[PDB]
């Protein structure tokens, strides 16, 4: 229970969707890149609202909760490993193994009764695409294609991205990057003209309310999202009218990009084709806590061998990196933090007054209050009553 | 055109909810409550939502998305967040058949 | 209630006072003085916790609420005015005429079923000489003379002034400003000296209950307040005394200020004649949350021409205002924010420990529970709420 | 109380430590030294939430709390004494005499009828030993010695400190204290390498429960405290190990100190000798607020005359300070700081996992429980 | 293997009986109406002495943090408890309360 009963009562469409501030348990999040941490060098990172500790050993990455069992301290104020397979508390020295968590040894006191009685929690990591992602939940983990978008774990897929952390809630990223007329905001975009794309400025929507929309629930690899459909039986507003007068045109190019735009579960929008026809994106919006979230953008092309890769990675940091991910997704960091207020009392879930090209984000709340795989709450991060 | 033939006044139980779709027009919403019959747009005047997917409570009828609500004879909020009153259109029973207008009652020639 | 009942409980004499926090809704309140707004040049700013736009289209001020009805963000983050007549939010362009707020047009999608049917909060706007007042309001406002001090609005005042924001409650600088014991923190005043005034180091009671105090309910336009008629019942004290010994003494200055001050709603301080015998200085304490205030000073001074209306804004600049509005009541502010640690909690109101010198403020206490067009809440803030 | 109804009732142990967030009310609390305030010059200081006042006329200290019974506002904001008995409010003159806080004045006003009939809180004062101690409490003072360690106030203990404040509830700083096996933290002390310190990683205990501590419920001048007897019965580790391997070493130095610890009310610690043979360390662990308190260190040494003590004074400035109170005890501070969070919300003292040597812990909580004189409240400090 | 509790006439039923044994941990021997459970007398939870805490119905809870265990399968019962206590075999041979190893 994050929110207001009263609250949660009247929104009876996506109720906990609205609760799940903190995020939703047991699902995968990206919360690194593999280059980020090397071997036996412990990295510290604040997930759901989880101090969590990540080292690998021997190649491979482990992940333990970052608060000591005894006086609750981090272990990460003062790292001390002693053993390629342990963790000492620099405070009373109760000492961990990284692969199950388990108090295998207490140098203050090597009799006492607590050594192999408890066990500090631990959580799956896996990399992939190098990317790291660990699945903040409990029991046995599913494939973590079940919480990437499709393609994103493609062999040929070569996957390059940025990381950085964000002031607004994550949900608020999400319907951000999901809103079809958000576009407007990108409008004076310079990526746009210096790739000669062709960007509207909205959409006058066409057909019902299910065309709008594709909500996936039989996917096999067990997928959830929503493909944006707006545009199929919609036509484009490419000129902005004010009492019959034109005041502003959206971009005109020969480039027609992000024709395609789903988002799913646990909280990753993918974008195809963009920033060029050849290329993708994918960008994930992590719950750090209930005000931060990061913003995991990566770029997806498809290739075949070394000099497929060293031309694309001149590219990255040449031109997309700096155009299409800070150049241009910049825009959306601002107006991602502007709506900040009027959610952060849970009352704009209420008086948020919606209209036609909000369907998809609609399809989205009913989505992921259907098929989350549960909610984060406070108990889970202090003292689970 | 001018009246819409719904279905059967028997095809709705007391206090249930239809949604009447129109070519070239948005959807309207036709409410029994006991045995008569009224109507307004289906669509709730806060956002997108559809009024006929909502819960009818005597003749108020409750909005899915944020819980406002409104008159179904009047067509006037009753509940927040709702400010802007609903379109409301004329309803007849006749054979046993029940008929909504094609247009919104005006705000001419009245009380 | 903005408040705790069982602290409005212990207040009974003027609960809605202690509860009005957020100050008083349904009032005219100055914002910024008119020569701040320029033709085409929208300005933000935040009364009783609402954050409003304010512009300024062919000579005419209109004001509208800074929150899009769409996803909330504020329209100021990125002023996007294409018409002379409209705005344009910067995020899915929802468009909203000044004139009355009406959404008019969407960008985004030019077939919205929502256009024409959504109305943004606007607000009067009104210019009063030379500054700029907000009826933050609902429903048709009453004449801006009801919430004006007496003579503000004469013909022939001339009026300048300065305004700032000040961190206290609105309510901690009222009651500082309508305080006759208060002066002794000014006894060190450069303008004390530098203008030969004559000034007690407080105005000490001595008629009775009713003499001192004269209470306005019967005024014209309507205008509710209260008088401490210092001048005339009121005893100076020009030597204060420790253990029978003077330690300390007050100015004996030629000039004769402050025969009279009077607070009125919704909450303006007039001091009569000041900081001159041929002046007068009328201040706002205009409530921006519940932490802060515009502190909102003038000075007024009858001119019967040009000419010295001329001289009047000359020496404003070069006296009058660093002398008395900075000069003297600088020491105000810290004064006022040195209250704030004993009142945010609200039990300041039951614990404090008031003596006959503040009989005055009481009165206005209970005037202002009785006479208030309303208790501004953070419902209005966020949205009112109601349910069938 | 000060802590969430649910938690109290889990803590039947120790309830009122719990809910002491503020600190024990009615005890002596040394906030600062005798040199660090000079006569007719008052100073500021908060103590268990309460801003007060503290001046020194005619070589005797005086203590208001800085709170106007007019409009609340801080004396202190601009201090004008203008007689030297009493203080004046900047604001509208009430006038307060510091010897029993009586408004005997009021300028803006001479014949109000408030006069004489109202009253600012003060609060003893006493000075020992070069330290200000200030009774936080009502009614008649019990003597400074109830609330301070065994020895302090020997005629010839010369007593030299310092003061700071840390960034920590008052009971994190006495926990770490009297913590057994917290001198893992201090395994790489420069002290204990420089001064040639036996120094163990821990202690595997030994004997029953009971044997772990002694209780004192009374010396003759009323003071309680608990003294750490884990090494009585118990096996210092020297050397520390996992899966068997050695992975760390303790100090084997020839100089055994520290032999005895002990925690009084209302929260001072007493190591005995420290930080060399002759010496005792004495600190106080202050509660300011609820998130931070005085870390109030003194060392004492015995001396015979102004020769033994100009001698005492020069070794404290030059190494026993630097090198102890600072160099040993800085590890204290960040180790203390690193249980806020756990304990910030309360519910750490319900999570918490301890183990054998927490029986001091265990032991100083219960008796801090039964033996407080008045726990501190909101209510105290707002009125 | 087993060893002299106290006779039954000595525990009153909900009552709680700390059981000494040389050289090892201390037991705890609960009094359900008339049936006889034992336990370790340590929490496993911390170091608190469970024969010191309060005996509700069939679930014993700690004294320290106010974490319990169920005495008869000695599992949790109460956050923050999560170790499973270790439970003896309990008998009574005329009148005699008797308690043995571990099962
Ligand atoms: C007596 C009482 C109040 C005041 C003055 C005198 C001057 C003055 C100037 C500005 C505001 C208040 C006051
Ligand atoms: C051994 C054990 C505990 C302690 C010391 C030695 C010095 C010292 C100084 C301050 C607090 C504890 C201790
Ligand atoms: S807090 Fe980690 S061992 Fe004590
Ligand atoms: S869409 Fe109906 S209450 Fe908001
Ligand atoms: S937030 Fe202003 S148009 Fe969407
Ligand atoms: S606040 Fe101190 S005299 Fe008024
Ligand atoms: S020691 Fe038993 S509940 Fe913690
Ligand atoms: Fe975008
Ligand atoms: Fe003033
Ligand atoms: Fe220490």
């Amino acid at each position: 229970a994050n929110v207001d009963e009263a609250i949660l009562k009247r929104v009876k469409g996506w109720a906990p969707y609205v609760d799940a501030k903190l995020g939703f348990r047991n699902h995968w999040y990206p919360v690194m890149f593999s280059k980020e941490i090397n071997e036996g060098e412990p990295k510290t990172l604040k997930l759901l609202g989880e101090n969590l500790l990540v080292n690998r050993i021997d190649g491979k990455l482990y992940c333990l909760k970052d608060r000591c069992l005894h006086r609750g301290v981090q272990l990460s104020v003062k790292v001390e490993c002693k053993t390629k397979s342990t963790i000492t508390c620099w405070y009373h020295a109760w000492t961990y193994r990284w692969e199950d968590g388990v108090l295998c040894d207490i140098l203050t006191n090597p009799t006492s009764a607590q050594i192999g009685r408890q066990k500090l929690k631990t959580y799956p990591v896996q990399e992939a695409k190098g990317c790291v992602f660990i699945y903040l939940g409990d029991g046995d983990p599913p494939p973590l294609a079940r919480d990437t978008p499709p393609n994103f774990l493609d062999d040929d897929m070569e996957i390059l991205g940025k990381n950085q952390i964000i002031k607004s809630n994550w949900r608020l990223a999400v319907e951000n990057g999901f809103d079809p007329s958000h576009i407007y905001i990108h409008k004076d975009s310079i990526l746009v003209k210096d790739n000669d794309l062709a960007l509207p400025l909205g959409f006058a929507p066409g057909g019902d309310r299910k065309q709008q929309t594709r909500v996936v629930d039989d996917d096999v690899v067990g997928r959830k999202g929503v493909y944006d459909l707006i545009g199929e039986h919609g036509v484009p507003v490419f000129e902005g009218t004010i009492g019959g007068e034109v005041v502003r045109e959206g971009a005109y190019g020969e480039k027609i990009v992000a024709n395609d735009i789903s988002i799913w579960l646990p909280g990753v929008l993918k974008v195809n084709p963009w920033p060029n026809p050849d290329m993708m994106q994918f960008e994930w919006y992590v719950p750090i806590d209930e005000n931060t979230h990061y913003y995991f953008q990566t770029l997806g092309k498809p290739c075949a061998n070394d000099e497929e890769r060293k031309k694309y990675e001149q590219e990255f940091e040449s031109k997309w990196k700096p155009m299409a991910l800070e150049g241009f997704n910049n825009d959306d960091i601002w107006a991602r933090e502007a709506m900040v207020d009027f959610y952060a009392d849970d009352k704009g879930w209420v008086n948020e007054i919606l209209f036609e090209s909000d369907e998809a984000i609609v399809a989205w709340r009913k989505l992921a209050s259907e098929h989350n795989q549960g909610i984060q709450t406070q108990a889970h991060v202090s003292g689970l009553e | 055109q001018i009246w819409l033939k719904v279905c059967a006044a028997s095809d709705m139980q007391p206090g249930t909810i239809r949604r009447v779709n129109r070519v070239g027009a948005a959807p309207l919403a036709v409410y029994r409550v006991g045995d008569q019959f009224y109507a307004t747009e289906d669509t709730c005047t806060h956002g997108i939502a559809s009024l006929s997917e909502g819960t009818l409570d005597g003749d108020v009828i409750e909005c899915p998305f944020h819980g406002g609500a409104f008159n179904v004879c009047t067509g006037m909020p009753a509940s927040s967040p709702c400010t802007v009153p609903l379109g409301v259109f004329e309803v007849e029973v006749k054979e046993g058949e029940v008929y909504v207008a094609g247009e919104k009652k005006l705000e001419h020639h009245h009380h």
